């Protein structure tokens, strides 16, 4: 529950392979790159950015945030993280024809089939997937998701948050 | 193109 | 995990509550006191999954409300999941008492520069629901920062987005 | 009226 300390490495052009959103006059983790110094120490897709070197986000802009991480002096920077703030955690049973009661697109929850075990878990829409089973999928075309979700054995665990 | 699952 | 609850009727056939819809989710959205809703325990922001074993995925809030008063006999079931949008924040007053944010009508507004409020993350556009465990909900502007004013040094917050 | 606190 409490933040944790993240020391990381720009590269030459001054980046970490970090997109951030500024959401409610706080700061965001919105995309990060494959294999970036940010990916390795585990950011992720609704992480919150307390500090970014000591220094306090609230009420920046995105583009502020960019710009302190572009002109901290030196390669490594520090951020204080609070680890997915919105992120929320279902547990839903496919029922006997495999399905488990929701339709999606672009990776986010657009409906709930009535009667569902999607239904009866209280499923929200408007709500992006993050994780089916331990898989992330941020970043996955709806194909892969969908894919994920047919190979699944009936306990479907998915961890969702508000699209924010 | 939406999934239904 | 969800919990369950069985309500009863009081005399006009109410039970003190108010429901909205939410990502076709159904929320509580006031509960009166010393209602058949308060007895059981709701709370603003409490999710409820079922009423009299009907899944509320969907319904209007509109809906929601109909289904309530036409319920047959005088026991109501539902099943709730306990604010499921609450988050708690711990904060640390200055010296001049402040905890470093701006709030009306019960909502966060502003985050005041070089604050614990700043260095704790907390956010804007979020409905205060308690300090350090003190229900605020419905409570005027001036009540809340009454009970802020006299909370100790450390005032923990329970907030939701609005 | 906001309240700072």
């Amino acid at each position: 529950m409490d933040p944790r300390e993240v020391i990381l490495c720009k590269d030459q052009d001054g980046k970490i392979g970090l997109r951030l959103k500024s959401i409610d006059n706080g700061i965001f983790v919105q995309l990060v790159q494959a294999n970036s110094p940010a990916s390795l120490v585990g950011l992720r897709f609704g992480d919150q950015v307390l500090q970014i070197n000591g220094e306090n986000c609230a009420g920046w802009s995105s583009d502020k945030a960019h710009k302190v991480l572009k002109q901290a002096f030196g390669e490594k920077i520090t951020m204080t993280i609070r680890d997915r703030p919105f992120e929320r955690t279902i547990t839903m049973h496919k029922d006997s024809t495999g399905h488990v009661g929701f339709i999606f697109k672009n990776g986010k929850i657009t409906s709930i089939v009535k009667d569902s075990s999607a239904a009866r878990n209280g499923l929200l829409t408007e709500h992006n997937i993050c994780e089916i089973n331990g898989q992330n999928v941020i970043g996955l075309k709806d194909s892969q998701i969908a894919d994920i979700l047919s190979t699944s054995g009936t306990v479907v665990t998915i961890t969702i948050m508000p699209a924010f | 193109n939406e999934y239904k699952v």
